[PDB]
């Protein structure tokens, strides 16, 4: 298994897959979700855009790099009308300043 | 199967119905708003109640000192 | 005495990383595989003995008995050389000092009999930032809880 966060916006999803399972298996998960349709998905592994014919293995999401307690990254961006939507990804908040005595 | 967690900052987090029951209090209460968990929080319990699901040789849960007084008490506060 | 030996397996049972009565070759099955340094705390089934560390060394898992004389805990002196030997009131105390002095006994990681709370994880990493509780800025409940259990492992 591979351990995942599809991130778009302000949304996460928490998902695991086989490394062996495909971007579009992903993209069929991901609609089940969201309720958009593959064609209307894209995926991607920073800012590299991800084929629907490619295994999450050969994208580079293997179970050394996608851990129950540091999943991956996978962002998502939905079709816009008559385009895509550029990949968005709101990040979480920051966290305060240390205590002092946690210097 | 899934179920919507929101953080005070307003993060949406979808995660399995099943791996959120590890908190008690979600147990005992589809989406649930929490208005004093930050999203740098949240998504750091999400990650716990996959690592919690999938481990009951049990790896490191590793926290950046700078989240880990907030994720006590929410941790304390989930029942977690 | 007794209440001293209560706070030392309370603080024991609180580690996740005991395994209780553990047989010796229960102990070398578990560790087998695992990465050197990895190891547990199980009682020893050895008369002289309360508690053992099972360890995996780059040769295969091995053991070392824990001694508990005088209300005091430490390592096996018919093993280690008497009077290069510490003693505790505390057997995690024990320990931690050993995983720490080797960041002697190589200890790295615990082999934990199921997944720690977040409550106790969050435990540890504080525990690594800080001995100063009484500084935080938490309920007086949860700094009672991090009093309970000031190791970094
Ligand atoms: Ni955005
Ligand atoms: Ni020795
Ligand atoms: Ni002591």
């Amino acid at each position: 298994d591979v351990f995942l966060m599809i991130r778009r916006h302000k949304t996460t999803i928490f998902t695991d897959a086989k490394e062996s399972s495909t971007v579009f298996e992903l993209k069929r998960i991901v609609e089940g979700i969201l309720k958009r349709p593959p064609d209307e998905q894209r995926l991607y592994k920073d800012d590299q855009l991800l084929d629907d014919g490619k295994t999450l293995g050969e994208c580079g999401f293997t179970s050394q790099t996608a851990r129950p307690q540091a999943p991956a990254t996978v962002g998502l961006a939905f079709r816009a009308d008559d385009t895509f939507e550029a990949l968005c990804i709101e990040p979480f908040s920051s966290p305060p300043e240390l205590p002092d005595v946690m210097k | 199967m899934y179920v919507k967690l929101i953080s005070s900052d307003g993060h949406e987090f979808i995660v399995k119905r099943e791996h959120a029951l590890t908190s008690g209090t979600i147990k005992a209460m589809n989406e649930v708003n929490f208005r004093e968990i930050p999203s740098h929080v949240l998504s750091k319990v999400c990650m716990y109640f996959t690592y919690k699901v999938r481990y009951t040789e049990i790896p490191e849960f590793p926290i950046a000192p700078e989240i880990a007084l907030e994720l006590l008490m929410a941790a304390n506060f989930l029942d977690c | 005495q007794a209440a001293r030996l209560a706070k030392a397996l309370r603080e024991l049972g609180q580690t996740g990383w005991y395994w209780g009565s553990m047989t010796v070759n229960e102990a070398k099955e578990k560790l087998k595989e695992a990465p050197e340094g990895t190891f547990l705390i199980r009682d020893s089934s050895h008369s002289d003995y309360l508690l053992t560390i099972s360890v995996k060394t780059s040769a295969g898992p091995t053991n070392l008995r824990i001694e508990y004389q005088d209300g005091k805990f430490r390592l096996d002196s018919i093993i280690c050389v008497k009077s290069k030997l510490k003693q505790f009131d505390s057997v995690v105390h024990l320990i931690d000092y050993y995983v720490q002095m080797c960041k002697h006994l190589y200890l790295t990681k615990p082999l934990y009999t199921s997944a720690p709370s977040l409550q106790h994880l969050c435990r540890l990493t504080i525990n690594k930032c800080t001995g100063a509780i009484w500084g935080l800025p938490l309920p007086t409940r949860l700094k009672d809880y991090l009093e309970e259990y000031k190791f970094q492992v």
